[PDB]
Order: structure tokens, then sequence, then C-alpha cells
């Protein structure tokens, strides 16, 4: 059960954004 | 939801606005987690709802967004 993991990358571009 | 939209780009690199198994290892790997195959495939198993095997625009939407 990896479905979080694809919120994983979705929440790096959010970090991505601060970055 | 503008990261969400973007993500969708970003995941997609051979341009055909469909994420691919091949296409999410590539995005997940990069992410640190790197899962078997297996894993790879389940989660786009939990993210297909229409039933076809990849992740498309509303399905990402919905599965990301859940109410
Ligand atoms: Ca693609
Ligand atoms: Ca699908």
């Amino acid at each position: 059960r990896a479905a979080n993991l694809w919120p994983s990358p979705l929440m790096i571009k959010r970090s991505k954004k601060n970055s | 939801e503008e990261e969400i939209r973007e993500a969708f780009r970003v995941f997609d690199k051979d341009g055909n606005g469909y994420i691919s198994a091949a296409e999410l290892r590539h995005v997940m790997t990069n992410l640190g987690e790197k899962l078997t195959d297996e894993e790879v495939d389940e989660m786009i198993r939990e993210a297909d709802i229409d039933g076809d095997g990849q992740v498309n625009y509303e399905e990402f939407v919905q599965m990301m967004t859940a109410k």
C-alpha cells in the first residue's frame, strides 16, 4: 500500500516550490 | 491544486498526458523510497479507477484529493 507515496512526490512539488 | 496539475507534467516525461508505470518509476524512485516494480504497479493499481492501468487527469485528481 504505497498510495501515500503518490502524494509523496506531490508534496515534494510543493517543497520544490518553497525551494 | 496548482502543484497537482503541474505535477502531472513533471511526472510525464514522454509528453503524452499519461503517467505510465515506467514514468512513475523515475518519479517515485528519485523521491527517495525506491520500491519494487510490483509496489510501483500496486501504486497505480490503487490509483486507477477507470480500469486502464494508468493514472489520467481525473483519476489523479480524485485519488489525490479524496473527499
Ligand atoms: Ca508519459
Ligand atoms: Ca486509469
